[PDB]
């Protein structure tokens, strides 16, 4: 399973290489609406549930649902190379995605379907995108090993930053728009100040490669997965590993937190996803 | 005009300058950033601006006294 | 009964003119209509800086704290330290010492620790080559602001070292009638505890806006690494227009803050410098109080300096009224003949002051 989405507390999702957008619940665990799309890698909900936006390594971008028939809209050759990740905004009307034809493009939900409005060129194959939960700024991760932060009312190139010595592959932004978290494949995440871009702790764990970092959206604490079957979570004031979790067996590809209390679900290479909750 | 306008005790300074036409804050005054940037999108108005020893000392002090008298 | 003043308006100029002229001063109703009335912490620490740099000057404050009676002593100067409080950076303390300094007994080697610079007040490089060349034109020879540790807006911790070592007898009189032909447009951009690309994103935008001109543009870059970086991130930009053929300067500066894009900050300081260099004649508008105080403590003769019709506003009015209440010198305002540019020539007869604290 390549990616996980999760709603408030009820429905959950798994995204794989065949297109099995499996729709789950934490109480009966049967995959509700199984269908088939293709080599899908990243995805997101629509904020009321019941509607799922999802990309692919082919040139496409597709949208599905829960209740009615599965395929509703798809845009083929939306990016003529592979795309990597996508995001709704803080409200759920725009749709930003980045793609390794050095393009990041927006979309608008209109009525059932989507509508492209604005392309942006970058000087590198972009491979990650994260938009703030208050639409204050977006951040993009480029393999020429940099992180660029743009605004959203203007997209006027707020902060270009660097320092990871390998392609950074996961970004997150603080819940109250004060601190970003960049994470690369050199086992060293960086908590980054926001007003000018001062690094605070370029700290180091997960001794092969960070694959995805995500933010516990209540306080400013955060979970970080590995590639070597360990998921930790850290606090953002003293920067110590307040918990390790060793309970996978292979490459933990993805994870996602749930916004009710920081209720997290992780997913690995060994076809296992599992649920972590409070004590 | 403007000399007695300054040295008259009664009137306030801004009423003095509007009749003619807070310094702990050091910074000089300024207008709207967008306004003067749009005014000076072209800046050729400022193109008019842009592009022995004892007898020496005696000549220096005597020319000083002469220009002192000539503006006295 | 002797010299009475209202309000904390031009307060540094009132106290520095009292201690230069040697006349006792008394200022009351320092924001007396306020929930926190009286003298603020930065100006009380400023007054005790004056007491550390002079000798025999007694200062008494009322129980209200809004009335200050000041007898002046003699300016001994010397070498001392001074922590400055975080309510106000080092510029607000150094810019009156910059024209109290060159007359004292010993050399001025005084180091200021605290916040380097902020928005409303003067930057260190700003005073360095926007006000040390005008001091070199008025007559001093050896003056320097050794910036040996930068600071920051919210935490500071920086260290400057004002050292002047040209104990001049009195400032020479000034003769400037021509508008200076601006030869070079230079500047620096300083950065503390940030990425170095912020500097390039400043400079390319600023010289992009000023690149449509025949003048030689030259802006330099400095980051501060190690413990010379202060204790908080911050970055600023300053530009001077330097006329080398006689040595005059105009300048403009600003420091970014939370969300300040370096491109638009470079554009803002470039347009602010163009505002100053179009609005000002023969001297900077911010260099103007130093200019008139050196012309008024010049030799017993007249000195003449060009300003334009824009230079005369409320700060200049309260300056000239301050000097007319302190040592009663009318400034004569001639008009220049060519009325294409409505310029006044200020002629000021300097009070015949010499420094009276020199071991000879």
């Amino acid at each position: 399973v390549r990616s996980i989405d999760i709603s408030d507390d009820n429905k959950l999702l798994a995204t794989a290489s065949n297109g099995s957008l499996k729709i789950w619940n934490i109480k009966t665990h049967k995959c509700i609406r199984t269908f088939e799309c293709g080599y899908a890698l990243t995805c997101k909900f629509l904020p009321g549930g019941l509607l799922v936006i999802l990309g692919t390594r082919n040139g496409e971008l597709q949208l599905f649902d829960l209740a009615s028939s599965s395929l509703l809209d798809t845009i083929e050759d939306a990016h003529d190379a592979a795309i990597w990740s996508l995001d709704l905004t803080s409200d759920g009307k725009r749709l930003v995605t980045g793609s390794a034809d050095k393009t990041v493009k927006f979309w608008d939900f209109k009525v059932l379907k989507l509508h492209h409005d604005t392309t942006l060129e970058l000087t590198d194959d972009i491979l990650c995108v994260r938009v703030s939960p208050d639409d204050r700024y977006l951040a993009i991760s480029l393999l020429d090993n940099t992180v660029k932060v743009f605004f959203l009312d203007s997209m006027k190139f707020y902060l270009s930053l660097y320092g990871h010595k390998l392609p950074v592959l996961s970004i997150d932004i603080s819940f109250d728009s004060k601190m970003i978290i960049t994470s690369s494949a050199d086992k060293n995440i960086k908590i980054w100040g926001l007003d000018f871009g001062d690094c605070h702790k370029s700290l180091f764990a997960h001794q092969d490669s960070i694959m995805n970092v995500k933010f516990l959206p209540q306080s400013h604490n955060f979970f970080s997965c590995s590639k070597d079957a360990v998921v930790k979570y850290w606090d953002g004031e003293k920067f110590e590993c307040i918990q390790k979790l060793y309970a996978h067996q292979s490459e933990v590809w993805a994870l996602a937190v749930a916004t009710d209390g920081g209720f997290v679900v992780s997913s690995s290479h060994d076809h296992s996803i599992r649920i972590w909750e409070e004590t | 005009n403007i000399g007695k306008l300054i040295y008259m005790d009664n009137i306030s300074p801004e009423e003095c300058i509007r009749r003619w036409r807070d310094l702990e804050k050091f910074v000089p005054y300024f207008d709207t950033f967008e306004k003067l940037a749009k005014k000076w999108k072209s800046v050729d108005a400022i193109k008019e601006r842009f592009l022995t020893w004892y007898e020496l000392q005696k000549a220096k002090i005597s020319k000083q006294l002469e220009i002192n008298n000539i503006e006295y | 009964k002797y010299t009475t003043f209202q309000g904390s308006q031009n307060f540094r100029l009132r106290i520095v003119l009292a201690t230069l002229s040697g006349k006792p001063i008394k200022i009351e109703k320092i924001r007396s209509g306020d929930l926190n009335p009286g003298l603020k912490d930065y100006e009380v620490s400023f007054l005790r800086l004056i007491e550390s740099v002079t000798n025999g000057s007694v200062i008494e404050i009322s129980y209200t704290g809004t009335t200050v009676i000041y007898r002046p002593g003699i300016i001994v100067g010397g070498a001392s330290t001074h922590i400055c409080p975080s309510s106000k950076p080092v510029g607000y303390f150094v810019e009156p010492m910059l024209y109290l300094a060159p007359f004292s007994k010993k050399k001025f080697s005084i180091l200021f620790k605290g916040i380097t610079a902020s928005h409303n007040d003067a930057g260190i490089e700003a005073i360095k080559w926007g006000l040390m060349p005008v001091m070199e034109k008025f007559g001093v020879r050896e003056c320097a602001l050794h910036t040996l540790k930068r600071g920051s807006p919210p935490l500071g911790g920086g260290e400057v070292h004002l050292v002047v070592d040209s104990l001049i007898a009195q400032p020479i009189t000034m003769h400037e009638i021509d508008r200076p032909i601006i030869s070079s447009i230079t500047g620096v951009a300083y950065s503390t505890r940030v990425s170095p690309s912020l500097v390039n994103r400043m400079i390319d935008g600023a010289k992009k806006v000023l690149k449509n001109l025949q003048c030689e543009v030259n802006i330099t870059a400095d980051v501060w690494r190690g413990e010379n970086s202060g204790k908080s991130p911050g970055w600023g930009i300053t530009l001077v227009a330097q006329s080398k053929q006689k040595g005059w300067s105009y300048f403009a500066e600003d420091i970014g803050d939370a969300g300040s894009i370096p491109e638009e900050l470079g554009e803002k300081v470039a347009c602010q410098l163009l505002e100053e260099i179009s609005k000002s004649a023969a001297v900077g508008r911010n260099q103007l109080p130093l200019a008139i105080v050196y012309m008024v403590i010049g030799k017993e003769d007249i000195g003449r300096l060009r300003i334009n019709k824009e230079q005369i506003d409320e700060r200049f009015i309260i300056l000239l009224r301050d000097i007319k209440k302190i040592f009663n010198t009318e400034v004569f305002l001639k008009p220049v003949d060519e009325a294409d540019n409505e310029d006044m020539i200020a002629t000021i007869k300097g009070i015949g002051f010499t420094n009276t604290s020199k071991k000879i």
